[PDB]
């Protein structure tokens, strides 16, 4: 069997469950609950791979065996995006580890409402190697290609 | 800090 | 003879426009959480036309031109704007309705929502944009004539 | 003002949306869900010219018509007259402009020829290129291409 | 032979974190931006000694009007401080300098453009502080002292 | 440092405040409240050297009209009204500053529009009756908008020296 | 391709102000010298696309996986010049190896209040074939050179 | 091993 636990940790009104919730049950939540957090769960054919997403849509207010997070901001926020190292720095600290396996993805980027710059949305993700995306779960953009690429990110770590 | 507003 | 609304968030300067272009003079403050349907003839542009705006705060079918305004000084009243393209185009449900996109109080020097933002946004509907900011008078008056511009055309 | 309506046609899996959406908001799209079309638009110096790309990428379920086939399908290249005679029934006209474009040319898995990609298309004699969102390839061009047809069927 | 300066600022861009390390040495984790006592220290400024009787202030002579540049509203807040500092002396011209506090963080949206143009629009010096670095910590003090100095004479 | 401390006199409706946001601001003002007067100000590359240049658009005021080291005295070349209040803010300069000598340079401003009046000859005879310099600005066409100001800093290094 | 490099020294040498010259792009004017996290940026380096995860030590995983150390020392000090040994030995006890990929470079030659002369940070450097190079992070000297070098150095070790 | 003065 092959399987990955995976956790998106983010603000309320990002789009945490918007990509949860497109990926796995297919189609745009309209709006979920930002104060629940099941933990999800999906088979696909990840990667000429048989993977197991059981993924947690996290909310605060697991993290231990978080083997990738998909730490995430709005591409049409900013307080969203300075939160990120609030968000970092959680997940090592939990962690106590400075290599953990993430993804910082730029979500809902099908707004012309936006200000995070893909520059902001790269040194940031550069300044810690980790992969970036621009995912829209109205679209179903790297929606997948988000959570994908973590679990190339989970592989890596091991070996 | 919960609330609504 | 247009029946204009000015939708934006609590902050912008909604007020600041509708009472500097027909009373003429920098409102201090107004209370957002009130909203009269303001008027005032001008000779808008070669024509004699009458203003009767309205100052939303959260016609509504009637508003032949909706003024949609952001603050340069701001950026969640800039990101809310989808939340008010939407409205807008949602009440009418039309793809087509006569905007202009002003970006207000351009007379202070704390601004991050770059021109750049306040046009490739404007350009992503083709409707007009310019800079206002009431205690200047600056586009105040260039915001409301454009909007009439856009009502003429979109009929003809 | 200048302006052009401009909609693409096609089946789904060609990458209908791939073409709007890297000729106007300039990335490829990884994946676009194919049950939504906005009517998206932008404006270009469109050849010499200041002109606004008012373009729609329907879906089912006009000025010219961007009917698309992908190069490597078959069922969506042999739709093209179901969407050819489709464009032709509405404008009830045997003479609007459009342009046949053969996208996703990038990949190597292909089997629709440049021949077909022409005798097909010198059989309405309206022009022909060969698009790949994942490069912005003829994409441009592509659209670039029926303004020009625009502005001729006027004149 | 003093100087006594004041710290302008929002909640949350580090007003007293600035006061404290370079006063008592070390990064404040946090604190509570309810109080502020009128801090001071002698430090060999600049080939001089002087005396800096400072005020974090939370809601005079040298103002630090301070923003985060993980902030946004605190960098827009500036005229609400800009007016403010200018609206009790009655003086268009009072020595100030304008600081962009936290740049130890990578998750930073105002780039030095907007904290340099916005701060020639005053022509008072900018800095870059980070009490979690001890940066221009001292920088920014210390330049409030010489724009004191110029003002006078 | 090198700093310079500029006044913009004129009429009202001729483009005073024009010409100090123009040079400083860069956009073309459309209407500015004439009701109003802020010390402006911007560091330039100045001419081979590093200037600051806090103006003073007038429609601490005291401690401008008093060591305005150069006064923009600005008329509309579409006026008459505002080039024949020419002497009476020229007069006015040299009577606060008790100078017969002051930095000084007289433009043309918004030399833009089609419908002039005031010929280049008046906008120099004049000019040539204080020496000053002349420009021709328009500040929708960023003309000699920068030429004006950048002229003045001359009037006032020479003047030292 | 990535490389994880460090940055051995005294205190007031300049040891993180090289790291954050060359990272993060503007002199620090002062940062503590007991603080250091491994601070990373991906450059175009060499003809080639790597990744530069530094660490600026200050006296485990890296002190390992130190695939190149920046031992550096100040051209104005005298006492940092000595004690390379403190850590030239350092690095070679810890990797118990007499070969370990490794370049002096002399910080802060900016200053003429300066005694120590490019022969001494030459016949030192020479005494173990390392390159050398002189840096000053106020003006972004060698600052780049400095960590370049080192890589090239790395790739040769190995092969 | 540390400390200030
Ligand atoms: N109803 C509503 N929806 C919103 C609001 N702000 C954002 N959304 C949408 O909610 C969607 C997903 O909600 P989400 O952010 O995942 O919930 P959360 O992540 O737990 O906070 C996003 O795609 C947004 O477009 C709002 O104020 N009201
Ligand atoms: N400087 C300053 N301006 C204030 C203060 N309080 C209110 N204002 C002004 O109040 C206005 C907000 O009201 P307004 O914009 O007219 O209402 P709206 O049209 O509904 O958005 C802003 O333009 C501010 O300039 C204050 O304490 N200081
Ligand atoms: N997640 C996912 N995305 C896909 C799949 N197949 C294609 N895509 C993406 O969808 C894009 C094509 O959009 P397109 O099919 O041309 O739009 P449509 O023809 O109108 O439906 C391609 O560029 C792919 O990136 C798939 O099986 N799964
Ligand atoms: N102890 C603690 N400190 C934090 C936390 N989050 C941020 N900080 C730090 O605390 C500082 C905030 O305090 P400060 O800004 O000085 O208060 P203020 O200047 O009066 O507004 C910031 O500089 C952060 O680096 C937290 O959760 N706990
Ligand atoms: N046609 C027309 N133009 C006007 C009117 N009011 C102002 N303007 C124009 O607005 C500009 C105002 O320039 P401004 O800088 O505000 O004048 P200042 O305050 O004296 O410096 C002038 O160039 C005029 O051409 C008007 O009622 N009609
Ligand atoms: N003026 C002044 N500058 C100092 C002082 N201490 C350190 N510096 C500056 O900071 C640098 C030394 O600290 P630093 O090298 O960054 O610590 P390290 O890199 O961890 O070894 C030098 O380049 C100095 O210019 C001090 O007491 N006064
Ligand atoms: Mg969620
Ligand atoms: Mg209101
Ligand atoms: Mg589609
Ligand atoms: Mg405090
Ligand atoms: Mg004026
Ligand atoms: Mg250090």
């Amino acid at each position: 069997m092959t399987e990955y636990k995976l956790v998106v940790v983010g603000a309320v009104g990002v789009g945490k469950s918007a990509l949860t919730i497109q990926l796995i049950q297919n189609h745009f939540v309209d709006e979920y609950d930002p104060t629940i957090e099941d933990s999800y769960r999906k088979q696909v054919v990840i990667d000429g791979e048989t993977c197991l997403l059981d993924i947690l849509d996290t909310a605060g207010q697991y993290m231990r065996t978080g083997e990738g997070f998909l730490c995430v901001f709005a591409i049409n926020n900013t307080k969203s995006f300075e939160d990120i190292h609030h968000y970092r720095e959680q997940i090592k600290r939990v962690k106590d580890s400075e290599d953990v396996p993430m993804v910082l993805v730029g979500n809902k980027c099908d707004l012309p409402s936006r200000t995070v710059d893909t520059k902001q949305a790269q040194d940031l993700a550069r300044s810690y190697g980790i992969p970036f995306i621009e995912t829209s779960a109205k679209t179903r953009q790297g929606v997948d290609d988000a959570f994908y690429t973590l679990v190339r990110e989970i592989r890596k770590h091991k070996e | 800090l919960y609330d609504v507003a």
